[PDB]
C-alpha cells in the first residue's frame, strides 16, 4: 500500500485503517487495485497526511436526499462482490432523478478536519446520464473563507482495471467555527466523515529496506 | 417504498366501447408513470410513459392521463386483440414498483357451447390408464355447466376441468373437461356421455359415443 | 433490432442456486442499464434490481439483498443474475429488461421460468384424439391432444408446427397429484380432415422429450 | 509508448474570437479536449471570445504538454477544438540547460 491509497480505502489496504506512524514507509512494490483515480496535487495531500500522521477516521452523516448512495464497481472489488473506496461514498441516481445535492458540516470540535472527496470522470456521454440523469454534473465543495467548484469531463482515458472513466481525488481543511458545505448536480463521490488532523515529528519516506528489531 | 395501486382486478367492456383503468400511486411520483401490456403467455408489452405520452407502435387508442397521484390508462375503441392484463410502473424513484395488475374482459353476444366428446386412444389403453375428453368450445357468457354421464348415470368421480383465458378473436370462453378412469373399469360399461348446460340453450346440449 | 435473450427454462431444487442469463444485442452493450423483474403467479411484477455493465454497478431492491447477485460479461455482451438458497417462494418468471434510456422500460426479454422443487422430472404421455366412431355431424371436424401427468411446467404444444393455428384451442395446464396435465383442440374443415395430415408437436425441455402425434381416424 | 525512453507530446487548443468561427470551423458550440495517459489526464474547455489583435488574430491558441513513459498509453479525445501532436519529441537527461545572453559567440 501507498500513503493515498490508505488514505481512499483500496480494499487491499483497509488493514491500515486509522492507523498511525512517526515513519511511513511506502515500498516499490506497492500497488493499486481499485477504481482508477489521480490526484491533482498528489505530492501535497501525500505531505499534509504524511505530516499529520494519523489515518484516524471519524464518520459524519451526510443528509443526501432522493440518490442511491455506496455505488461501487467490479474494477474495486471487495471481496467476492463488487466494492469502493472505504471512505468514500459514491451517489448516484435514484430512478429518474438526480437531485441537487446541498448539505452542511459544521465544525464544532477543537481541532481540524481534513476532508477526502471527490469527482466522477464518466467515459461515455451514456455513462454520465445512466448515473447522474443531468448532461453535465459539476460539484462545489466550500468552506467560509475558501471554495473549490470541478466540472467533472467525460471522455476516454487509456483502460485502466477495466475502466475508460476515472476519479478525481480532492480534499478540503475545515478548521474548527468554520463549516464545510457540499453541493453537487451530480459526479460527486462524497466524503464518508472527516481524518483527524495531528501535528508532530511524523513523516513518509519510500524505502525497500527491510525493518528489522 | 412507493405503492401503486390498481383496484380494479377485473374490468368489463364491450369491443368499440370505452374503458379505463385506474392506478394511485401513495406518494408523489411526479409524471413519471408508465403502462405496460401483457398479453397471454407474451412478455409484456411497452404502451405509455410520462404517464400521458404515446410509446411508439402503439395505437391511438390507448392514452394515458395523471392527476395529482391518479393515473389512468384509457382505451377507447377496444378491439378484441386488447383482451390482455395491463400494468402500471412509477419509475421515479427506487424501488420500481408496480400495479396489482389489471386484466381486461369482454362481453359479448351469448354464443352456443359447440360440444365434442373424445374416447380413450390405444397407447393409452395399452399403458392401462383411460381418459374420456370432452371440449366445450367457443361459448359466453363464461358461466356453464358439465355433466358426465356413464350408461345414464351420473359420474363426478375422476373429472379434471380446465378453462381458458377469454378468447382474443372472437372474445369466447371454452373449457376442457377430462374423464379418468382404469382401463378395467373403462370396459366395464359401455355409454359414455358429456351434458353441457349454459344460458344458450333451456335444455342441456348433449354429446355421447358407445363402445 | 434490439433483442434481449434470456435462458432455458430452470428446475432446481430447494437450497441449491440458479445462475439465469440475458443476451443483448441490437444495441452498444454498455449504453444501458440491465433490469430483472420477478413474476410470480398470484403477486404481479417485483422489481429485483438493475446492473450498468461497463463499470459493474448493482443496484438491488432492498427485499432481494443476498437473494441475488448480478454480474455482467462486457465481451460476450451478457448479464448474467444468480439466485441463491433457492425456496419455493422464489418460483417464478424472470424477466430482463433495457430502459428507453436511464428509467422507464422499453425492451423486455422472452422470459426465464423457474421452478423450485425436490420432485422428480416426468415425462408426459401424449395421446391422439380422433373423432368419435361415426360421421360428419356437420361443415367442421375437432381434434385434439392429450398431454398427461408430467412435471414440471412448461411443455409447449402446436399443431403441425404451427401452420395450424387459428381455431386451436390449448386448455391450461390443471395439476392433479403433483402432476401437470393439459389437453389441446384443434378444429379443421370437414375438407381438411381426414384427407390431409393432422399432427400435434408437444415437447417438454425439462424432460427432454419431443414428440409429433398424427391423429388416425378409427 | 513501446519505446525505450520516454516521449514529450506538445499539443494545443484553439480559442476561436467568436461563436460563428468556432461553429465555421468546429460544428459544435462548444468544443473540447482531454489528453491522457494511465496515471495522469488534462481536460481543456476551449473559450471563445475576444483578444488583443496580434498579426491579423483576436484568436489565440494554448499549448499543452503530456509525457508518457515507456508502457503507458496515450489518448487524446475531443469533439473540436483541438491543435493536434504530430508525434512526439525525444527525451534526454544530461547536461544541457538554457540561458538568456546577447553575448556575441566567438571562436
Ligand atoms: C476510444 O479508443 C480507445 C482505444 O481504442 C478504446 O479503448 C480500448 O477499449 C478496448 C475494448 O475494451 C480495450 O481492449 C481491451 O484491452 C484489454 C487490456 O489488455 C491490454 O494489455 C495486454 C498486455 O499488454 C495486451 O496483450 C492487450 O492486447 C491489451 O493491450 C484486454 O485485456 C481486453 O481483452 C479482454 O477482452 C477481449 C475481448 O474484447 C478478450 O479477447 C480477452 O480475453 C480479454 O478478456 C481488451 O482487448 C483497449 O485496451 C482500449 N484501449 C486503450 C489503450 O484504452 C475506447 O473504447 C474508445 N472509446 C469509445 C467508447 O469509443
Ligand atoms: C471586441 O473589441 C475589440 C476592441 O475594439 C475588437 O478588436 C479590434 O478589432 C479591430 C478590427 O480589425 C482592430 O483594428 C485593426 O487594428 C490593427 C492593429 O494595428 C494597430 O497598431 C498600430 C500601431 O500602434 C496603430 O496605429 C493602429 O491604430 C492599431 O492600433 C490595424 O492594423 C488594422 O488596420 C488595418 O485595417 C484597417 C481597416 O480596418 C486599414 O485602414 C489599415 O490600413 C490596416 O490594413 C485595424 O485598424 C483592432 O486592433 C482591435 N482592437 C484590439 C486592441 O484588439 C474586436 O473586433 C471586438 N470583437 C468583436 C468581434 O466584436
Ligand atoms: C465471458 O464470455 C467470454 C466469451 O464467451 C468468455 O471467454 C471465452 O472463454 C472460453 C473458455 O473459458 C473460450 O472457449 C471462448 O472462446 C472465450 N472467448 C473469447 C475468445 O474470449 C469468458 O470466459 C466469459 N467470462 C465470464 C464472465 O464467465
Ligand atoms: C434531510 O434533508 C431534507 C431535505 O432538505 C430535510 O427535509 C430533512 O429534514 C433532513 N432530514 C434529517 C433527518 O435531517
Amino acid at each position: 500500500c501507498t500513503l493515498i491509497d490508505a488514505l481512499l480505502g483500496d480494499p487491499h489496504c483497509d488493514g491500515f485503517q486509522n492507523e498511525k506512524w512517526d515513519l511511513f514507509v511506502e515500498r516499490s512494490k506497492a500497488f493499486s487495485n481499485c477504481y482508477p483515480y489521480d490526484v491533482p496535487d498528489y505530492a501535497s495531500l501525500r505531505s499534509l497526511v504524511a505530516s499529520s500522521g494519523t489515518l484516524e477516521f471519524i464518520n459524519e452523516g451526510f443528509n443526501w436526499t432522493g440518490v442511491t448512495q455506496n455505488g461501487g464497481s467490479s474494477a474495486c472489488k471487495r471481496g467476492p462482490d463488487s466494492g469502493f473506496f472505504s471512505r468514500l461514498n459514491w451517489l448516484y441516481k435514484s430512478g429518474s432523478t438526480y437531485p441537487v445535492q446541498n448539505v452542511t458540516m459544521p465544525n464544532n470540535d477543537n481541532s481540524d478536519k481534513l476532508y477526502i472527496w471527490g469527482v466522477h470522470h464518466p467515459s461515455t456521454d451514456k455513462e454520465q446520464t445512466n448515473l447522474y440523469v443531468q448532461a453535465s454534473g459539476k460539484v462545489t465543495v466550500s468552506t467560509k473563507r475558501s471554495q473549490q467548484t470541478i466540472i467533472p469531463n467525460v471522455g476516454s482515458r487509456p483502460w485502466v482495471r477495466g475502466l475508460s472513466s476515472r476519479i478525481s481525488i480532492y480534499w478540503t481543511i475545515v478548521k474548527p467555527g468554520d463549516i464545510l458545505v457540499i453541493n453537487s448536480n451530480g459526479n460527486l463521490i462524497a466524503p464518508r466523515g472527516y481524518f483527524k488532523m495531528r501535528t508532530g515529528k511524523s513523516s513518509i519516506m519510500r524505502s525497500d529496506a527491510p525493518i528489522g528489531t | 417504498d412507493i405503492v401503486m395501486t390498481q383496484s380494479q382486478k377485473f374490468m368489463s367492456t364491450s369491443v368499440g366501447d370505452r374503458v379505463s383503468v385506474t392506478c394511485k400511486a401513495s406518494q408523489n411520483v411526479d409524471t413519471n408513470v408508465a403502462w405496460y401490456q401483457e398479453k397471454p403467455g407474451q412478455s409484456p408489452k411497452t404502451l405509455i410513459y410520462s404517464a400521458s405520452n404515446r410509446y411508439s407502435g402503439v395505437p391511438d387508442r390507448f392514452t394515458g392521463s395523471a392527476s395529482g397521484t391518479d393515473f389512468t390508462l384509457t382505451i377507447t375503441n377496444v378491439q378484441s386483440e386488447d383482451l390482455a392484463e395491463y400494468f402500471c410502473q412509477q419509475y421515479n424513484s427506487y424501488p420500481y414498483t408496480f400495479g396489482g395488475g389489471t386484466k381486461l374482459e369482454i362481453k359479448r353476444a351469448d354464443a352456443a357451447p359447440t360440444v365434442s366428446i373424445f374416447p380413450p386412444s390405444s397407447e393409452q389403453l395399452t399403458s392401462g390408464g383411460a381418459s374420456v375428453v370432452c371440449f366445450l368450445n367457443n361459448f359466453y357468457p363464461k358461466d356453464i355447466n358439465v355433466k358426465w354421464k356413464i350408461d345414464g348415470s351420473e359420474r363426478q368421480n375422476g373429472v379434471l376441468n380446465s378453462w381458458t383465458d377469454q378468447d382474443s378473436k372472437d372474445s369466447t370462453y371454452s373449457m376442457s373437461s377430462t374423464l379418468t378412469l382404469t382401463k378395467d373399469e373403462y370396459e366395464r360399461h359401455n355409454s359414455y356421455t358429456c351434458e353441457a348446460t349454459h344460458k344458450t340453450s333451456t335444455s342441456p346440449i348433449v354429446k355421447s359415443f358407445n363402445r | 433490432q434490439v433483442q434481449l435473450q434470456q435462458s432455458g427454462t430452470e428446475l432446481k431444487k430447494p437450497g441449491a442456486s440458479v445462475k439465469i442469463s440475458c443476451k443483448a444485442t441490437g444495441y452498444t452493450f454498455s449504453s444501458y442499464w440491465i433490469e430483472w423483474i420477478k413474476q410470480r403467479p398470484g403477486h404481479g411484477l417485483e422489481w429485483i434490481g438493475e446492473i450498468l455493465p461497463e463499470i459493474g454497478m448493482t443496484n438491488y431492491n432492498e427485499n432481494f439483498k443476498g437473494k441475488a447477485t448480478f454480474t455482467a460479461n462486457t465481451s460476450s455482451n451478457t448479464v448474467y443474475m444468480q439466485l441463491s438458497s433457492l425456496t419455493s417462494e422464489d418460483s417464478a418468471v424472470y424477466y430482463c429488461a433495457r430502459p428507453y434510456d436511464y428509467s422507464w422500460f422499453a425492451y423486455w426479454g422472452q422470459g426465464t421460468l423457474v421452478t423450485v422443487s425436490a420432485a422428480k422430472t416426468t415425462a408426459p404421455s401424449v395421446y391422439p384424439l380422433a373423432p368419435v366412431c361415426g360421421d360428419t355431424t356437420g361443415s367442421s371436424v375437432t381434434l385434439g391432444c392429450l398431454v398427461k401427468g408430467y412435471f414440471p411446467e412448461p411443455v409447449t404444444l402446436t399443431w403441425n408446427s404451427g401452420s395450424l393455428s387459428s381455431g386451436v384451442h390449448t386448455f391450461p395446464a390443471v395439476l392433479q397429484s403433483d402432476l401437470y396435465t393439459l389437453s389441446s383442440s384443434v378444429t379443421v374443415t370437414s375438407s381438411t380432415w381426414p384427407s390431409q395430415s393432422i399432427t400435434c408437436n408437444v415437447a417438454h425441455p425439462a424432460s427432454s422429450t419431443k414428440v409429433d402425434k398424427k391423429i388416425e381416424p378409427r
